[PDB]
């Protein structure tokens, strides 16, 4: 599953949030703050 | 016998599949008994296809395998039709193969492409309708040649040296396609065809005439010219009044030597099911006239 | 009817090709916010597909 | 020599928080100053082959 | 029968330039099982002179002859080395008849007219037929020449044997329309039957002398010098040696680093251990247990099944890899945010060979496979076995294991996993004693195999006698 | 031993309590907070 979904997200983007979640010291609570759960798509260069 | 054949599906086909079926008519399936009434599991070649055995053993399945003609499909009933020797048949090509008006066409298993598709078509859970590809002859018989070259060549070698070999044998382009033989295996049936190959070549080094030997190095003598800076070069690698001539030897010797020259042809030339006059300017349907 | 007028340009790794082609810039240390007038011609990819 | 020819053509050090400030750069990022007095407008930037 | 006929006249044609006369072996259940014979590939043969030199390399002298240094990029001579020795072995043709048989029955049941000495039958319950050649410089063969035999086997294993001249032709060269040569070989027939040993008196197998052989004609010289059979027979334990060295190599490693770390053993495997144990018990079994691993190892220690990998060809590729993907900076993030995903590292888990010996009843085990991990909450090296099970020999107070690694690093181990470490010194032997004694066989294409290479492995052909004839 | 790999986990459970959910969840994670208390025992001057 790893290397699956590691494939599918393949983007400049995915790869500098995966950098970003290990470049710093702290842990991943700490850089993580929950938001609710998704209802929509509006397909873009930046999506809604 | 029969001039109809009608086949009739176990599962309940959806309307999608009898779409297809109707615009399937007019193309060319594989029958393995010949006879009235078959079910839809012994049609095509999904029947026989396991790619671990090779290449050589389906084309020897398939040229054993008799042909028919698609017609007034409907709903579970395929009624085909099997076409006799010497009647105009409309036909519908299925493999990206171009056929051009005058060509011979040929019956052989279906060979790689491009799109890396493949088009699972018709997938009945598991059965699955594989369907041959007809071929023209210069195609077709380059498949038998580059076969056979295959094996003869590929005996006692390296895998390394056979590597660079089968990556440039492989790969043909005809009218600027590009195909690769699927699976080259060196069953004991190609090994049967090898020991045909060998003993012809044997004996067409045995009784041929004597001066055809050296016919070339007469001409060479003669003549320089591309063709036969390349014929020198061939036999570069290994490198006048005849006492005696007498036109009934070589009559005989000639004779003998056709004899073993037909022999020895016959293992690439494939026997021609269908003969075009007629082409859609979409390349997608020919009419041909059946050989048997 | 020649092969070239700036061999450094159209070569396939030329200096002006690895310099503007973004599939070989975005190898480098190269930030995509500025505009260059050459990325269309260097851009082999987008112009092939 | 970094700092000679930095000097020569007139450019800072590369001033960066490195570690996440670089990864935005690559990611996209607006990085030179506009100029106090424009008469003429946006600076056709001659970019050399 | 076809075979031998067809090599007459196959060494016949080429005798001009190879100047090797054939010899026709018969072997029996005493060189192979019924299951090698069943399932047979190839024949090989290989020419060593009186010198210890092989058909295939150069004459006077070659750079195999100088050492190899342990390093694992130029693995014991990389491609050049396998390529060489790939050349130097010649293959011959072979027939198998699996049906029980008796030689003298049996060919005169064919056409051929047999005139033994005496009608004694000879049985077999298979026979496999070949034809070997041996090769004279000029018109002079030397009786101090031994001959090499290999079986070769589909999985790729094969099985050595050799023997010398003056075995093999210990009597023969004292004993001196169109007609096909068919006709006047089965005519002429065949009469002197003798047995043949290896040197090690390991292998019986049986020699026919067709008497319209053609080597008869050429009135070869032949003759065996006494100067030249003792050199022979130097240079055979010089190659028979290698192994031997090796562990000899082996244990001279141990006891220099058991002395240079004054016995004080750091632990490497992760084992639980107690302070109120008699660890003195412990070091005797460990003294007693690697005097018996000297006394016992073979030719199938770990430490030669892990040097036999190490020479296939693939090695100094995978070697010359695997040291430029560790030979790497950290990674600019350029490479991190744009482009193809990372290079593989090595893996966590590794392949071993291991041997174990037993204190409380005489017995070792050689051959044994073994898969290594380490453990991460406290770095040491677990051994796992090859279905996955945990090995328990560690816990066993009275096993000693030795490990060794891939890269020929290698663990002498006593109860506890407290451990003796220290690298392989191949350095000791010249290239040539290991490129020859032990190499892995490359496969040559053949019948019922795919031509494409890596594909799945067909039906093994299996030529059988249980089974009517297949035609 | 050298860096830190994080679990994630999505639960789904019935119980609401703060501390018998904290209980079963120390219960079930007893090697992880082991490896915590390894980890602080053996390397100092560094705070996990």
């Amino acid at each position: 599953t790893r290397c699956l979904l590691e494939s599918v997200y393949t983007a400049s983007a995915a790869r500098a949030a995966l950098q970003w979640l290990d470049l710093g010291p702290h842990l991943l609570h700490r850089r993580l703050e929950t938001l609710g759960c998704v209802k929509t798509v509006s397909l873009g260069i930046t999506s809604l | 016998m029969e001039a109809n054949i009608f086949c009739t599906f176990d599962h309940k086909l959806s309307i999608a599949d009898v779409g297809k079926l109707t615009k399937l008519v007019a193309a060319v399936v594989p029958i393995p008994q010949r006879l009235h009434l078959i079910k839809h599991y012994q049609l095509g070649l999904h029947q026989f296809v396991d790619h671990t055995r090779g290449y050589v053993r389906l084309r020897g399945l398939l040229r054993n395998m008799t042909l028919t003609l698609m017609r007034r499909v409907e709903g579970n009933q395929i009624l085909l039709h099997v076409p006799t020797h010497g009647l105009l048949y409309t036909v519908l090509n299925t493999g990206p193969v171009t056929w051009e008006k005058g060509d011979a066409l040929c019956v052989l298993p279906p060979l790689f492409h491009g799109p890396l598709a493949r088009e699972n078509l018709l997938t009945l859970g598991q059965w699955e309708l594989v369907l041959p590809w007809i071929v023209p002859m210069p195609l077709a018989l380059e498949i038998n040649q580059r076969l056979l070259i295959m094996g003869l060549f590929s005996l006692d070698r390296s895998y390394e040296e056979v590597k660079a070999a089968v990556q440039q044998l492989q790969t043909i382009t005809f009218r600027d396609a590009t195909f690769t033989i699927p699976d080259p295996v060196i069953d004991q049936h190609l090994l049967i065809d090898m020991k045909t190959a060998c003993l012809s070549m044997s004996m067409v080094a045995n009784l041929a005439s004597e001066l055809t030997m050296t016919y070339v190095r007469k001409l060479a003598l003669e003549d320089s010219s591309m063709l036969l800076v390349k014929c020198q070069e061939l036999l570069m690698r290994l490198d006048a009044r005849p006492q005696h001539v007498s036109p009934d030897d070589e009559i005989a010797r000639l004779s003998a030597l056709f004899v073993m020259l037909r022999q020895l042809d016959d293992l690439i030339r494939e026997q021609v099911v269908f003969t075009v006059c007629d082409v859609s300017p979409d390349n997608k349907s020919a009419t041909c006239i059946f050989k048997g | 009817f020649a092969a070239t007028h700036n061999p450094w340009a159209s070569q396939a790794g030329c200096l002006s090709d690895v310099l503007y082609n973004t599939r070989h810039r975005e190898r480098l240390g190269y930030n995509s916010k500025f505009y260059s007038p050459c990325a269309q011609y260097f851009n082999t990819e987008e112009i092939i597909a | 020599v970094d700092r000679w020819i930095r000097h020569a053509a007139g450019v800072e050090r590369p001033q960066l928080l490195d570690t996440e400030t670089i990864s935005m750069l690559t990611f996209g990022s607006m990085s030179e100053r506009n100029a106090a007095a424009t008469v003429h407008g946006q600076k056709a930037a001659c970019e050399l082959i | 029968m076809e075979t031998h006929l067809y090599s007459d006249l196959a060494f016949e044609a080429r005798f001009a330039d190879d100047e090797q006369l054939p010899l026709h072996l018969v072997l029996d259940q005493e060189v192979l099982s019924n299951e090698e014979a069943e399932t047979l590939r190839y024949v090989y043969y290989r020419n060593v002179d009186s010198a210890g030199r092989s058909t295939g390399r150069a004459p006077g002298g070659d750079e195999d002859d100088a050492p190899a240094s342990d390093d694992a990029e130029d693995a014991v001579g990389g491609d050049r080395a396998f390529d060489r020795e790939r050349r130097t072995w010649q293959r011959a043709c072979f027939r198998v008849l699996p049906r029980p048989l008796e030689l003298l029955d049996y060919l005169r049941q064919s056409g051929l007219t047999v005139t033994l000495e005496k009608e004694q039958r000879v049985r077999m319950f298979y026979a496999v037929f070949t034809t070997l050649g041996l090769r004279c410089p000029d018109n002079r063969l030397s009786g101090a020449q031994t001959l090499h035999l290999r079986l070769v086997w589909p999985d790729g294993s094969y099985r050595d044997w050799e023997f010398l001249a003056r075995d093999l032709l210990r009597e023969e060269m004292e004993a001196n329309d169109e007609v096909a040569r068919t006709d006047e070989w089965k005519g002429a027939g065949v009469s002197r039957l003798r047995e043949v040993w290896d040197v090690q008196h390991r292998v019986r197998l049986r020699v026919l002398w067709y008497v319209n052989s053609f080597w008869r004609s050429r009135e070869l010289s032949y003759d065996d010098h006494e100067v030249e059979l003792y050199r022979a027979l130097d240079a055979y334990r010089a190659r028979i040696a290698v192994e031997y060295v090796l562990i000899r190599a082996v244990r001279d490693e141990i006891y220099a680093v058991l002395r240079r770390d004054g016995g004080a053993l750091p632990q490497r495997f992760a084992c639980h251990v107690s302070r109120n144990m008699s660890w003195r018990v412990v070091w005797e079994l460990c003294r007693h247990a690697l005097a018996l691993w000297m006394d016992w190892a073979d030719v199938r220690s770990c430490i030669i099944k892990a040097l036999t990998p190490r020479l296939s060809r693939g090695a100094a590729a995978a070697a010359q890899r695997a040291r430029r993907q560790r030979e790497r900076s950290a990674p600019k993030p350029q490479e991190l945010l744009f482009g193809p995903r990372n290079e593989s590292g090595p893996p966590a888990e590794q392949t071993w060979y291991a041997d174990v010996v037993r204190c409380v009843r005489a017995q070792v085990d050689l051959g044994v496979e073994v898969r290594a991990a380490r453990c991460p909450r406290t770095g040491l090296w677990i051994v796992r076995d090859r279905r996955g099970r945990l090995r328990r020999w560690l816990s066993q107070p009275e096993v000693c294991v030795l490990y060794v690694t891939p890269d020929l690093d290698f663990y002498w181990v006593l109860p506890g996993g407290f451990a003796v470490s220290s690298r392989v010194t191949l350095h000791g032997l010249a290239q040539r004693a290991l490129r020859d004694r032990f190499q892995n066989f490359e496969a040559v294409l053949a019948r019922g195999m795919h031509v494409e290479a890596g594909r799945q492995e067909p039906e093994t052909p299996r030529v059988s006698g249980r089974r009517l004839p297949f035609d | 031993g050298p860096e830190t790999r994080p679990g994630i986990y999505v639960l789904t459970s019935s119980i609401a309590h703060w501390q018998t959910l904290v209980d079963v969840a120390r219960g079930k994670f007893a090697r992880e907070r082991c490896s915590f208390v390894n980890r602080r025992i053996t390397r100092p001057r560094q705070i996990p």
